[PDB]
């Protein structure tokens, strides 16, 4: 599951960041960080849906959740 | 010719900095997100555009965090990033 | 001594540039047209200044107020031969007139630096019927940076670590020099280990070491659900554990109950930081040790007077504690990151040891108290003893009122 | 002049939670600004939620989800339990 | 929590030092008020 | 060694390290650029000073952490800009 | 009238005591001027927002309320002054 975010992909992310050489523990630790941040966003998203009385995680609700977190996203919602 | 170590990595740095594409694969990441969301409300469905939003938000977070990680390493006088760098970056971020 | 006779002249008879000698570990200077040699061990330091065109060189010897921080103290070279006798402290020069002075000043800079063990009794080796031998043992600190596997043996008047498996070199340890032998097992630990703490450190390999240890590793992580691996690991741990316990009994009968081995109190242990690293403390019968990861430090409890807990406040999962010794010449250690839940265990342990403790929040130096108490052991009892840490009147704080 | 203060009620809460304890005026101002800040946070979250779901009226449901969002986990659980008990007693009366 | 900190300090009154000490030390309420600064709170021992 | 205490003394205290009147004059100096004849409240001046105090304290925490990563027990200015940029 | 060196009014011992409250052990010399500059930038940000609130208020005094409100915009809310 979180292991699906694999070493080549973590390397691609780090190269977008700028990193030239990468240590091996980077992959596992980054996987953990991704797990944590995804939990933080999804909790707000699903809570928004339970208020909305919908059974699906709407992208508008996602944008509102990311707005609450402060890591605002533009384009995939009104 | 056998490329010396690091040159191809620098090439990829330029390449994926130029590109504007998703660097984590869509179905593995969708499976991951669904696995997280099992806990909060089981059997929950996802709008696909919503999944895309989670994905690019995560991409931005990890990209900025790797930027901070590399800055930490260069401060540490070490070109190779270490986990130490990731903890330092997040601890400064708070 | 610099020289001994007239036959050995300086490098040049007409020494119209200030000369620095290397062979005789001394240098000459003319104080206004007539010579004198002085010694590197008689020297402290040198310094420079350039101003306009003029130049001022300062050279400082080793003397009272210069080599020692406080006068009338006890030092090897100046004081020991004569404590109330004339010496010189520092001089100056100005050699702007020739471009040969920076060269000799840098030769000074390296000559000051250019220039050690108590020898134990030789440990007699005897191959008797009762012979102790176990393999895959690694010694630490090692003779060289690489890791040395070999065997260990017990004799009647010391401990011998035979290298011939690796390099045939011989290292000897004297029974009287060993102060404390302690075992620590693999119960929650990554190694299985025998520590010998020595009172007279020995020179070995490349350096001078006090603490000596021999262990075997218990690593399980690999970078190369099956129950066979778990069974193999359990068999290895248990079988080698019976081997170690048998070996401990063997050395116990060899010592005839003199050099006792203390049992780790894992219940009493805690995650401390005395060596600025996350280490799990494990108190023992008479010598508390933290013997899991390096750098490795041992504190002898026989020479501990009392203990004082600092950083006493709620919400402090890390709080510090001080060993007040009976001998203050040695430095004071600071265990850090003591868990809150372990405070009761520390108190029970100290009550068992019969050592009165103090709990407080105030801070003063350890340096000035050590200096003053070496100056007079009783001055602090005169000025009130360890009750001074208790606060009687710090400040007064209040408020007018709060009502509506 | 009248001054809108939660202090009068905060002092009662302080004595019930801890009878003998007292409070400095400085700490009392800390609490007054605290209650104002938390009230504005929750009320604003409720207003945004009413707009987001297009509801024209804030209700207990909006407030409890706002609590769920703004508070972290353990305080969120205990706060929602205490609050649902509170609206329960109010309605049952 | 503030009164509990005050009882450790032995002072009957609660002061903004106690208020900030409780907030910083308790993880949960530290997440609620992390961005906040408590006036004259001080910093925790470390 | 008194340096090591000197961390631990001021950590307890609630005092405002920056002296009161030079901060008042600084605050009015900055005020003059945006508007003059501005008569600040004393409460406003203390409110500014406390926030500045806390901000610098957090900055120095992050700075020392950067140094510890570097294997440097001394804070260098590179630590300051590193902390500022990572904080954003 | 005119004031100068008021940011220099922040003293070297004040910076060192701040760094020690923040946990610093050994302090390099260059730290002091840059900390002075960081404090300076933070103060123009806060004061600009506060004075703007007051100019809205049609008031010649910068109230601690307006100060708190500026800090709230900056995202570094403080409790204890006004309300």
């Amino acid at each position: 599951n979180i292991q699906g975010i694999t070493k080549p992909a973590i390397r691609r992310l780090a190269r977008r960041g700028g990193v030239k050489r990468i240590s091996g523990l980077i992959y596992e630790e980054t996987r953990g960080v991704l797990k944590v941040f995804l939990e933080n966003v999804i909790r707000d998203a699903v809570t928004y849906t339970e208020h909305a009385k919908r059974k699906t995680v709407t992208a508008m609700d996602v944008v509102y959740a990311l707005k609450r977190q402060g890591r605002t996203l533009y384009g995939f919602g009104g | 010719h056998r490329y010396r170590p690091g040159t191809v990595a620098l090439r990829e740095i330029r390449r994926y900095q130029k590109s504007t594409e998703l660097l984590i694969r869509k179905l593995p990441f969708q499976r991951l997100v669904r696995e997280i969301a099992q806990d909060f409300k089981t059997d929950l469905r996802f709008q696909s555009s919503a999944v895309m939003a989670l994905q690019e938000a995560s991409e931005a977070y990890l990209v900025a965090l790797f930027e901070d990680t590399n800055l930490c390493a260069i401060h540490a006088k070490r070109v190779t990033i270490m986990p130490k760098d990731i903890q330092l970056a997040r601890r400064i971020r708070g | 001594e610099s020289y001994v006779r007239d036959s050995q002249l300086p490098t040049n008879i007409r020494d119209l540039r200030i000369h620095v000698d290397w062979k005789s570990q001394t240098i000459i200077l003319p104080i206004y047209g007539r010579p004198v040699p002085f010694h590197i061990n008689s020297y402290k330091n040198g310094s420079k200044n350039e101003e306009g065109e003029y130049t001022y060189l300062r050279l400082n010897f080793n003397s009272p107020g210069s080599s020692g921080g406080i006068s009338k103290k006890v030092e090897e070279l100046p004081y020991e031969e004569s404590a109330d006798n004339q010496f010189v402290r520092s001089i100056t020069l100005r050699s702007k007139d020739g471009d040969r002075m920076s060269e000799t000043f840098k030769q000074i800079a390296d000559l000051k630096k250019e220039a050690d063990v108590v020898q134990q009794d030789k440990l007699i080796e005897n191959k008797t019927g009762r012979t102790k031998r176990l393999d895959q043992i690694f010694v630490r600190p090692n003779p060289d940076t690489k890791r040395v596997p070999s065997t260990v043996f017990i004799h009647e008047n010391g401990i011998r670590f035979q290298s011939p498996l690796r390099t045939d070199s011989r290292i000897d340890i004297l029974f009287s020099n060993i102060k404390n032998l302690i075992f620590q097992s693999c119960k929650g630990e990554l190694i299985v280990v025998i520590h010998i703490h020595l009172k007279n450190p020995i020179l070995m390999g490349k350096k001078k070491i006090q603490d000596v240890q021999f262990y075997r590793e218990a690593s399980d992580m690999s970078v190369d659900d099956e129950l066979e691996q778990e069974q193999e690991e359990r068999r290895k741990r248990a079988a080698l554990d019976k081997e170690f316990k048998y070996f401990a009994d063997a050395i116990a009968e060899a010592s005839n109950g003199l050099l006792t081995v203390e049992n780790t109190f894992r219940d009493l242990g805690f995650q401390g930081v005395p060596n600025r690293s996350a280490v799990f403390c494990m108190p023992t019968t008479d010598c508390l040790v933290q013997l899991i990861e390096p750098p490795f430090l041992v504190i002898n409890l026989e020479e501990v007077e009392i203990c004082i807990l600092e950083r006493v406040q709620f919400g402090l999962k890390n709080f510090d504690m001080v060993f007040v010794y009976k001998d203050f010449n040695k430095p004071v250690t600071h265990i850090n990151t003591v868990p809150i839940e372990s405070l009761d265990f520390l108190k029970q342990w100290l009550t068992d040891m019969d050592i009165p403790y103090t709990v407080s929040t105030i801070n003063l130096n350890w340096a000035t108290i050590m200096k003053s108490l070496q100056d007079d052991p009783y001055q602090f009892f005169l000025d009130g003893g360890w009750n001074f840490l208790a606060t009687g009147s710090d400040d007064e704080a209040s408020d007018e009122s709060e009502e509506e | 002049t009248r001054k809108e203060s939660y202090a009068i009620y905060v002092y009662k809460v302080l004595k019930q939670v801890h009878p003998d304890t007292g409070i400095s005026s400085k700490a009392m101002s800390i609490m007054n600004s605290f209650v104002n800040d938390v009230f504005e946070r929750i009320a604003g979250e409720a207003s945004r939620l009413a707009h987001y779901n297009k509801r024209s009226t804030i209700t207990s449901r909006e407030i409890q989800t706002a609590v769920r969002l703004l508070l972290p986990g353990e305080l969120a659980k205990h706060a929602v339990s205490e609050g649902t008990k509170a609206v329960t007693k109010y309605t049952s009366a | 929590l503030a009164g509990n900190a005050a009882r450790d300090n032995k002072k009957t009154r609660i002061i903004p030092r106690h208020l900030q000490l409780a907030v910083r030390n308790d993880e949960e309420l530290n997440k609620l008020l992390g961005r906040v600064t408590i006036a004259q709170g001080g910093v925790l021992p470390n």
